[PDB]
């Protein structure tokens, strides 16, 4: 499952 | 500095959470899953024997450290039948431990990837999410990570929103947010374009989850996250695979979610009145979809 993106 | 920033943050959290160590009343800490911020365990209440979930998150291993306040605050302030119950929060070493209810039904992803949901079941999930979002949006709180992974189930088929770690708040003074936060495939086009955005980004993300429930995957899921984002940015709103089998109330519903202009996109409070949600089945109708029953 794809992982979230921050910044 | 790294030390000054960390120690100060740990001390702030220490005041925010409950004092003590949960191991003083919990046994059998066993890992059951991992996410972005940390891992998830089950544990046993020594006296009763009842199971709970414990989310452990390392303070040193976060991209934006300050987002860990959400992991505690949101479940405190927003108790709701469609929101995961939090019992206690603790600081153990350099980790934040959040003690919450164990959702034995698992994540919606497990269902969506394996079987196909009927409209009755889809409406039940949508209603549950929107009821949770309406309470959050009313207070200016945006979830920012709406996806099937963030949706959990009980054994009796009830549906709850989870994973509040990425929440931001807007108010009269702070109208919109600017941070790039969320999961690439579920991200709203205005958020990807790095424009000021509000709670409307959750509404779009929900539409992507609807595509999940119908088709099994978000649009451009085979593409790399970075490449797929530019596709959501430039292209027109994504459509369902084949509309021949979907009801007009579902089409109409999805048409209010997947609008490029956030101002034309429907709010949570508006969608709660949409005719499609009247088809929502009982919790019992969700049960056959789960792992044990497949
Ligand atoms: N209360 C719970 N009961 C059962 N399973 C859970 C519970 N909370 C999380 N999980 C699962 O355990 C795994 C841990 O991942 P997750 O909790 O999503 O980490 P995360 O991505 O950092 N969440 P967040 O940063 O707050 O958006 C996921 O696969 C969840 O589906």
């Amino acid at each position: 499952r794809p992982k979230p993106l921050v910044d | 500095p790294q030390r000054v920033s960390h120690e100060q943050f740990r001390a702030a959290l220490q005041l925010v959470v409950d004092p003590g160590d949960p191991r003083s009343y919990l046994d059998n800490f066993i890992k059951i899953g991992e996410g972005s911020t940390g891992i998830v365990c089950i544990a046993t209440v020594r006296s009763s024997g009842k199971l709970v979930a414990v989310k452990k998150m390392d303070l040193r291993k976060q991209q934006r450290r300050e987002l860990l306040f959400n992991e505690v605050v949101i479940m405190r302030d927003y108790q709701h039948e469609n929101v995961v119950e939090m019992y206690n929060s603790y600081l153990v070493g350099d980790e934040l431990w959040v003690v919450m209810e164990f959702l034995e039904g698992g994540a919606l992803t497990d269902i969506v990837t394996h079987t196909r949901m009927n409209e009755e079941q889809i409406a039940a999930v949508c209603l549950a999410v929107l009821q949770a979002l309406s309470v959050l949006h009313a207070q200016g709180v945006i979830h920012r990570d709406i996806k099937s992974d963030s949706i959990l189930l009980t054994h009796d088929g009830r549906v709850k929103l989870s994973d509040f770690g990425f929440c931001a708040q807007v108010s009269k003074e702070v109208p919109r947010r600017k941070s790039l936060v969320g999961t690439p495939y579920w991200m709203a086009p205005e958020l990807i374009s790095r424009l000021p955005y509000g709670p409307e980004v959750d509404i779009w993300s929900l539409g992507i989850m609807v595509i999940e429930m119908v088709d099994g995957e978000p649009p451009y899921f085979n593409e790399p996250p970075l490449k797929a984002m530019k596709m959501i940015r430039d292209n027109l709103p994504p459509r369902l695979k084949n509309l021949h089998k979907v009801s007009p109330s579902l089409k109409g519903f999805l048409d209010r979610l997947l609008v490029r202009d956030p101002a034309q996109r429907a709010t949570a409070a508006e969608l709660l009145k949409h005719p499609f949600l009247a088809k929502a089945g009982p919790p019992a109708s969700i049960v056959p979809l789960m792992r044990q029953n497949r």
